[PDB]
């Protein structure tokens, strides 16, 4: 729920999060801030790709 | 290893006692923390940078020390450092067997030469704690 | 070519924060030489945790047998700076582009360091 847009999804069969539609991240550091607040600093690492547009 | 009270070196200033207690109970066992106290420079609104936590059992204290030595305690981007404390928050024995509850207490003196004891006043449901370290 | 080489173990971190996004000054005590060191290391880029062991080297140049001003492959945290204060148990004050280093040891251990000279900082965490 922390992600402003639908970038991550919850898989009911595997009971784990998955990456769905990675092109709609909009580079808002909301999931990273939430992970840091929860106590997991390196849970999710997102970096832009310099050679892809 | 003498006492179960442990002093935390650095804690965030924005936290409260409840948050630290929840963090400790999440990382350690459930309700394994007895006393948590954060000193305040002012009356009730300016806590200090450190805190003292008293554990119920020495095994919990040893586990917490081991976790702190491995830097596995991260509470709000702060690495808690655990060290020994000068005095306990509450003078309470670690061993549950020593703690005696609801026992009859009476006083008197050897009134007769034979094995006869006289009771002056009897108190019921008293609490008896045996502190080996304090010798009292 | 390496002037000072030793194994160090970090004692404590002044910020002691995982996600402080700030330079963290590390305190390490030497083994077999009893030397205390202050160093500003970017923890986010180069992670260092209390209790870790790392080797530290200082060389005037990174070239082999001269050419002052190829040890890059061996180490992983190369830095460049200058020594500006040698005043003392003598101690050294080297700044790596504003990142201060305080190496406090013995007068005999550190004696071949000149004033206002360029020196490197090689560090590998084993």
């Amino acid at each position: 729920e922390s992600s402003p847009t639908k970038v991550f999804g919850m898989d009911p069969v595997t009971r784990q999060v998955v990456v769905v539609d990675p092109e709609a991240y909009t580079y808002d550091e909301e999931v990273i801030k939430k992970a840091e607040a929860m106590g997991k600093p390196g849970l999710i690492e997102i970096s832009p790709k310099d050679d892809s547009f | 290893t003498n006492r179960s009270t442990v002093k935390i070196s650095n804690v965030p200033q924005t936290i409260v006692a409840d948050e630290l207690l929840r963090f400790l109970e999440l990382h350690l066992g459930e309700d394994t923390v007895f006393a948590l106290e954060i000193p305040t420079t002012r009356d009730n609104w300016k806590p200090r940078d450190f805190a003292r936590v008293q554990f119920t059992t020495l095994e919990v204290k040893s586990r917490a020390q081991l976790l702190s030595s491995q830097s596995k305690l991260l509470f709000k981007t702060h690495n808690l450092r655990l060290s020994e404390a000068y005095d306990d928050i509450i003078p309470r024995p670690v061993d549950p067997r020593k703690r005696l509850d609801d026992i009859v207490l009476t006083v008197g003196f050897p009134e007769s030469d034979e094995k006869r004891f006289c009771a002056l006043e009897k108190w019921d449901g008293v609490r008896c704690w045996i502190l080996t370290e304090k010798r009292r | 070519i390496i002037m000072f080489e030793d194994i160090f173990v970090v004692d404590k971190l002044d910020p002691d924060g995982k996600k402080f996004d700030k330079v963290t000054r590390v305190e390490a005590r030497s083994h077999n030489l009893e030397m205390f060191m202050h160093l500003d290391v970017n923890t986010e880029v180069y992670p260092l945790a209390v209790g870790d062991k790392f080797t530290l080297a200082m060389a005037p140049t990174l070239n082999l047998d001269g050419t002052p001003d190829t040890l890059a492959d061996k180490y992983e945290y190369i830095m460049h700076g200058k020594l500006y204060k040698i005043s003392e148990k003598a101690e050294l004050y080297v700044s790596f582009g504003g990142l201060l280093m305080l190496l406090q040891g013995d007068p005999a251990h550190i004696s071949h360091f000149e004033l206002d000279q360029r020196l490197f900082l090689l560090m590998r965490k084993l």
